[PDB]
RNA sequence: GGGUGGGGGAGUGAGAAUGCAGGCAUGAGUAGCGACAAGGCAAGUGAGAACCUUGCCCGCCGAAAGACCAAGGGUUCCUGGGCCAGGCCAGUCCGCCCAGGGUGAGUCGGGACCUAAGGCGAGGCCGACAGGCGUAGUCGAUGGACAACGGGUUGAUAUUC
RNA sequence: GGGAUGAGCUGUGGGUAGGGGUGAAAGGCCAAUCAAACUCCGUGAUAGCUGGUUCUCCCCGAAAUGCAUUUAGGUGCAGC
């Protein structure tokens, strides 16, 4: 995005700031010993990154 | 009332068994799912003006499909399987020459 | 046995932060003119072709 | 060779035996084999020692190459070519290369190959 | 270890069925009461 | 959609009930990943392969872990696709998802034949009512009687074609 | 480890139902529940017992004693 939209040089680019966010999480079942039942939990990320052109 | 040959047979069976068979000059029709071998037997013969050897049947129940959250159910059929006596004219389908 | 107490913020985070991936060292290779870097103990198989640069 | 310290290669001994007959034959067959480093690893002097038997290539030598290897066609080409290309090699007719690991358990693999 | 239920379709119907529950007016009156209710089976 | 004032009326105020519902932490990137038969190499496919395909080695069962039924299940069978859910990992694979196809009987297993235990039971007897029991009768196989064997063929049926 | 031609084991079909059944008898079993199953209804059972009871400020401010009690960890009257 950087290097086609912004016509930036990629050679300059470094990683600014990056972050992994909570996205939302899948509850699932597993049967345990005894008739419980445990929950599992399916998690996912939001992923962000800036790159910046800087010398 | 009066009663046609032409309410039992519903369509042909149109598939690669079908093709199949055709070559051997056997014919698969739709029933109405309440009719039985002799009546089949009967209603050919007297609309294709044919002789027929022999007619097997066979049900065949519907498969369930889930649409949005619960099962449906589609129609149970029943299929004849209609073989012409060895040297009879052939059945036209009209559309079917496999 | 069971805890006891749920642990505070601090006391759990200073065990989760030592929780961490050991970050490998990458050499310089010079295969097919182009130029790559590869963890040192790969240098045999960059050369000789084996390394999938993907 | 010096035995194995530590548990062994698939499980029991029994089966090591077997794990490392299975990699000998493939190696002679094809000259090159890709598989994990600790499998290489032992299979590096297993491999010299039926080398050497087959340099040395006499009926008594085949035989006991014959005791651990199962594959007529492989104890052949060994006994026909690689034992007199090896003829003017004093040991070391082996080579490992470490490789980029595999998905799934990243298990640590290397090639093992024969020296020409 | 064998568990309660073993499926058996004949006796399911002959214990729980449509013409059991008929013949006496303890079982008309559950038939009765699961159509008030609005039950999709009897 | 609100403010202020005179009045009127309240499902009018929560921190506690081993309270109820929902979301989210701590334990913690921890235990576990379900038999003590065992896997490996080469090639392939693919964006991606420990697990998918092909070949060859090796190993296990073999009074079964092989081959047929009954009950039960209900399309899980085959072909062509799919790969964000599921499969205790991954997955290009699948008993998962989508579409289409697929089950052919005078003789096999049942009915249209027979009855057993038992059930229902015209009249009937008994019982304040509700109802109980039962004759004639009629159902009720796990039993009796009664006619087919061998080969071939499809991706999927075959004592059925 | 016990029995393994017997008072055997087992399939299919049937019968006995709650103060009732069945029991080579242990109060055992009768759908993971049995010194009287389960479901719905009476029903929002009752509990001298345990717990809970939500905004504010101003004034005053105790008792844990007597008598009686199928009473003594409850209540009535007096005292405060
Ligand atoms: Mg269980
Ligand atoms: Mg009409
Ligand atoms: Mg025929
Ligand atoms: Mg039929
Ligand atoms: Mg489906
Ligand atoms: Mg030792
Ligand atoms: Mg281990
Ligand atoms: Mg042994
Ligand atoms: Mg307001
Ligand atoms: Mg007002
Ligand atoms: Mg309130
Ligand atoms: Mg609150
Ligand atoms: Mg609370
Ligand atoms: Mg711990
Ligand atoms: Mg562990
Ligand atoms: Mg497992
Ligand atoms: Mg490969
Ligand atoms: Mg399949
Ligand atoms: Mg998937
Ligand atoms: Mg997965
Ligand atoms: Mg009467
Ligand atoms: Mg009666
Ligand atoms: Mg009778
Ligand atoms: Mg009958
Ligand atoms: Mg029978
Ligand atoms: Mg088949
Ligand atoms: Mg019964
Ligand atoms: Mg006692
Ligand atoms: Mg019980
Ligand atoms: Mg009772
Ligand atoms: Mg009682
Ligand atoms: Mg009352
Ligand atoms: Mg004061």
């Amino acid at each position: 995005n950087a290097q086609n939209n912004g016509g930036l040089d990629p050679a300059t680019l470094v990683v600014a700031t990056v972050y992994a966010d909570q996205g939302p999480t899948a509850k699932r079942i597993r049967p345990r010993a005894q008739g419980r039942a445990f929950r599992i939990r399916r998690r996912t990320s939001h992923i962000t990154v800036v790159v910046e052109s800087r010398p | 009332t009066l009663a046609d040959p032409r309410d039992i047979i519903l369509a042909p069976v149109i598939s690669e068994k079908s093709y199949g068979l055709l070559d051997d000059n056997v014919y698969t029709f739709l029933v109405r799912p309440d009719s039985n071998k002799t009546q089949i037997k009967i209603a050919v013969e007297k609309i294709f003006a044919v002789k027929v050897a022999s007619v097997n049947t066979a049900n065949r129940q519907g498969k369930r499909k889930r649409t949005r959250t619960g099962y449906g159910k589609r129609k149970s059929t029943k299929r004849a399987i209609v073989t012409l006596a060895p040297g009879s004219r052939p059945i036209d389908l009209f559309g079917a020459p496999a | 046995a069971v805890p006891k107490r749920r642990k505070s913020r601090s006391n759990t985070r200073s065990r989760r932060s030592q929780w961490k991936a050991a970050k490998t060292e990458l050499v310089g290779v010079t295969v097919a003119g182009h130029a790559h870097k590869v963890p040192r103990r790969l240098l045999k198989a960059a050369r000789l072709g084996l390394i999938d640069f993907d | 060779p010096k035995p194995t310290k530590g548990p062994r290669l698939g499980g029991s001994s029994s089966h090591q035996k077997a794990i490392l007959a299975n990699l000998a034959t493939s190696l002679f067959e094809h000259g090159r084999i890709t598989t994990t480093e600790p499998k290489a690893r032992a299979l590096r002097p297993y491999a010299e020692k039926l080398i050497t038997h087959a340099k040395k290539g006499a009926l008594h030598n085949r035989r006991e190459v014959l005791k651990k290897l199962r594959d007529k066609d492989v104890v052949h080409t060994l006994f026909a070519e690689i034992g007199p290309f090896f003829a003017d090699r004093d040991g070391g007719y082996t080579r490992i290369i470490k490789i980029e690991a595999r998905k799934g358990d990243n298990a640590p693999m290397a090639v093992i190959e024969l020296v020409r | 270890g064998k568990r309660t239920f073993q499926p058996n379709n004949r006796r399911r119907a002959r214990v729980h069925g449509f013409r059991l529950r008929m013949r006496t007016r303890a079982g008309r009156s559950i038939v009765s009461s699961r159509r008030r209710k609005g039950r999709r089976t009897l």
